[PDB]
């Protein structure tokens, strides 16, 4: 049930090995030059359905929101997801910097893809809720890929929901706030993640938080959504004079405290354009490559429920930095989240 | 009205601003602080070709951001205007060059700050020319510019007008005391011999990239700040965006690694502002042809109007912050 | 001859160098002190294609160029020629490689350092063998490489000399020491377990990227130079600008988010300069397909001239004061 070949190929010259997949390949060259049928991280495709996620023992599961039509913007995100997978096959699912065996230790299985219906973004973002809540009621965490920064209202929906009468955070990073009431009357956008999760009957102001912000595509009513709700904003400012890991490490305590579930949406254009051209609106003065494998090592040390990642168009990128960069967000984030597991005595 | 500060409820300018023509009395009465004027000449150029086309596409990414920068609390709603180009001749550089002169001083007489965008470095030559005969002999110039090439040539393949000469005829101005003047990002091999050979020999105290990280960068930055706002009526501002890191910028005539990173710049401009004025603002050297994303152009951008943003709030020029979208 | 060094008065080869035929005595009288070597060679390469196009492709960016950086006070010029591209079949390794070894071989005959551009990982397996066998079984080596990847396959896909075995293959030399092996920048995931089992037990002490920033990345370099050069007779220094952030060196053939940035790379060169000489510089693994408007080619020529430029400081080969223009 939860299977994989190592190193991809069958036919004649399979490999067997039970460990084959963190080890240089013995019979061949894998997947490292032509990607093949790769699935992310080579794990085994579980449909997102929790009786069989459940049945797989899954702890992890990757599922893309390809959905780029509930964008202010521009389009293109809806080819990230693709970009990913490939860019996977450029790594081992073993990471040395935290020894781990990244596929074994969560028994991650890649979910395929969240269905869209085109122009229908009520409809495409009820598929994205139903999608979720089949992998966290079979048991498991979720990486979300997407797609539009809309995916944190369905995202934290779903998380929202199945949290119950216990209480969730949710956690923004970002160069924009993403904080309209509305924009020009709709709810739904990819600008309004925050006010969106503040609706949630059990996501609470005291456990929300905003980092990243800089420069002036930040209309005033975005800002003003902070100050009024009192929400933790760390700017791009505060982030470098303070340091990544002081603010880091205070805003996840902001936002875990009391909570049973954490919700984090992480945005591309986060990170700054020299490192990601690749976006839907790249900006300047953002994290430096770095920082960005120290937040998410920091993130990984405390842990989140699901952890989104957006706004990433390789259209508007000539190499593979951009696919590469997320490939290490995530990886990095696993890789810590099983260390410090590991050393709790934990799952 | 406030609209234009928040969300939405349902020509090719700089910042979407209004245009004014080159005029002036039309300048004066408009109302801004700020002049666009694009400069769309090449012909001081020896190295790759393309900053004719910065203008425009320096204007087309500025048309992407918001008014209003929350950091500052500041909107930039009509604190420029868009003058247009200046009306490049035929194969007539002296000519070319008296028309830049010409435009500058009347942008200078309406009391606005011009923003010059190139174009290449040598259009400096004649904009410090004229911010010089603006303020007359009986005034103080300071020049400060950011660039990884010293642009120290007396003279360059037999002629004292490229923009390889820039800094060596800038710095015969009358007015402009060598001990106002700075120079910050040069850096590897763009830099031949005699135009050092020149700097040691009338005194520019530049700072070479590597003195600048030596030192921490910014207390370098604000002593060569110092020398050229303290003690003088006017105070000229140019960018070329190769002193960035080549990551950073790559669409620039000639891109350098080694340079300052987007966080860095962003700070010093904060230190600029801090002196609560500025006479002239330009920028050279953008070549958007080996450019996909626009990342240079996006960085020349946001340093423009972080300066901008910048200088209004230490002018105590902010909105109210009690204002509501309701 | 001196106006190479000033501003202008008015075969494609490495620094616009003289091209020398690859023969020891020809090389012994030309007078440079290194030599070009394009090796082309692909066919180690277990991930994406392209590195075949970086020999040309890195020839062309030194092109731009002058050959006096001022940092320095050095000339660069006549101190490198260009011996062309190794001659090598196609689908055919094995006499690849011995093509490359002789090459190699006879260039150090000619007690020039040669510089080799690749082409993928494993051509430093036959360069490193060369120099091994070149300084014979009395004379102890020392090899450093920066990587992200350690390159530490036993075998891979079966085979013995591809390029994640380079490294494997490197420290199985006669004579030279694991004490005098370093390797610095391993990050991320391409870095199988059996490479670090493998490490473990030959006491391959690298330096990961992580170690680096715990130690704020230069006194542990200043470590591994030290290891390296102490008691050894003959250096090779390889590069794989992977060891840089992906954002300075998109253009490679596995670009690693994470690394070093342009400054830290060029501190290093002066750090590795100070011990005044290298036997064998190699760089390889150059992509561009991948490259965004040359950031890599341009990052790897800066670093390799800079190189050049700092040891001749430290002999004090540089260039007398008291010389003017025409
Ligand atoms: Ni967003
Ligand atoms: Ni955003």
């Amino acid at each position: 049930k939860w299977q994989f070949t190592p190193h991809q190929h069958r036919g004649p010259a399979e490999q067997f090995g039970e460990n084959d997949h963190i080890y240089s390949p013995k019979l061949h060259n894998g997947s490292f030059k032509s990607r093949g049928l790769a699935t992310f991280m080579g794990a085994p495709y579980c449909p997102p359905d929790r009786h069989k996620i459940r049945e797989m023992g899954a702890k992890i599961c990757f599922l893309a929101v390809p959905w780029d039509q509930g964008q202010i913007v521009r389009a293109g995100a809806s080819q990230g997801a693709a970009a990913l997978r490939d860019a996977t096959t450029q790594y081992f699912p073993y990471m040395f910097e935290y020894d781990v065996d990244l596929l074994s230790f969560f028994r991650v299985v890649d979910c395929g893809d969240v269905p869209t219906v085109p122009g229908n973004n009520i409809k495409s973002q009820e598929y994205t809720a139903d999608y979720v809540t089949e992998c966290l009621e079979g048991g498991a965490k979720v990486i979300l890929f997407g797609g539009d920064h809309s995916l944190p209202i369905p995202g934290a929906k779903a998380l929202s929901r199945f949290t119950g009468s216990g209480k969730m955070g949710y956690l923004h990073v970002d160069c924009h706030l993403d904080a309209a009431p509305d924009w020009a009357g709709n709810l739904i956008t990819n600008c309004s993640g925050a006010p969106r999760a503040l609706d949630l009957p059990n996501c609470n102001a005291r456990n929300m938080a905003h980092m990243g912000s800089r420069n002036g595509l930040n209309p005033k009513d975005w800002w003003d959504f902070y100050v009024d709700n009192e929400i933790r904003v760390v700017t791009m400012s505060e982030m470098i004079e303070r340091g990544l890991e002081v603010c880091a490490n205070e805003i996840f305590e902001r936002v875990k405290k009391d909570t049973d579930s954490l919700y984090f949406t992480w945005d591309t254009d986060s990170i700054d354009i020299s490192c990601m051209p690749g976006n839907s609106a790249p900006e300047c003065y953002g994290l430096k490559g770095r920082e960005v494998i120290q937040l998410a090592r920091i993130a990984g040390r405390h842990g989140c429920d699901i952890l989104d990642i957006v706004e990433f168009c390789p259209y508007f990128d000539p190499s593979q930095i951009g696919a590469k960069m997320t490939v290490n967000m995530i990886y990095h984030y696993l890789g810590s989240r099983a260390q410090t597991l590991r050393q709790q005595g934990k799952q | 009205s406030y609209a234009h500060l928040f969300s939405p409820l349902g020509l090719i300018t700089f910042l979407r601003s209004a245009h004014v023509p080159l005029n002036a009395e039309a300048l004066k009465a408009c109302g801004a602080k700020y002049a666009f004027v694009g400069v769309p000449f090449d012909e001081g150029n020896i190295g790759k070709p393309g900053s004719e086309d910065a203008p425009r596409e320096f204007r087309l990414i500025t048309q992407e951001y918001f008014s209003y920068w929350f950091e500052y609390n500041v909107d930039l709603h009509g604190k420029a205007v868009d003058c247009g180009d200046v009306s490049m001749p035929k194969v007539s550089p002296e000519v070319a060059h008296e028309r830049i002169y010409r435009a500058v001083r009347e942008v200078l007489k309406s009391g606005l700050i011009p923003i010059i965008c190139g174009g290449d470095r040598s259009i400096s030559i004649t904009a410090a020319r004229a911010l010089s005969d603006h303020i007359g002999p009986q005034k103080k110039m300071g020049y400060m510019h950011f660039g990884a090439q010293l642009d120290m040539a007396d003279s360059w393949a037999g002629e004292r007008n490229l923009a390889p000469c820039a800094m060596a005829r800038i710095t015969e101005l009358p007015n402009l005391d060598i001990r106002n003047v700075a120079h910050l990002g040069a850096r590897n091999a763009m830099n031949p011999k005699d135009h050092i050979d020149l700097s040691k020999e009338r005194g520019l105290q530049y700072d070479s990239m590597f003195d600048l990280f030596d030192a921490g960068i910014y207390p370098l930055v604000e002593r060569s700040i110092d020398r050229v706002w303290s003690g003088t009526d006017a105070q000229y501002l140019g960018f070329n965006f190769n002193v960035m890191d080549s990551s950073t910028a790559p669409g620039v005539t000639s891109t350098e690694p080694g340079g300052l990173e987007s966080r860095e710049m962003m700070r010093i401009v904060d230190m600029i502002a801090k002196r609560g004025g500025v006479s002239v603002i330009d920028l050279t050297e953008l070549c958007p042809i080996f450019d996909i994303s626009g990342t240079a152009a996006r960085l020349a951008a946001c340093v423009i109007m972080r300066l901008m943003a910048s200088l209004a709030a230490q002018d105590g020029d902010v909105i109210d912050d009690k204002l509501r979208r309701t």
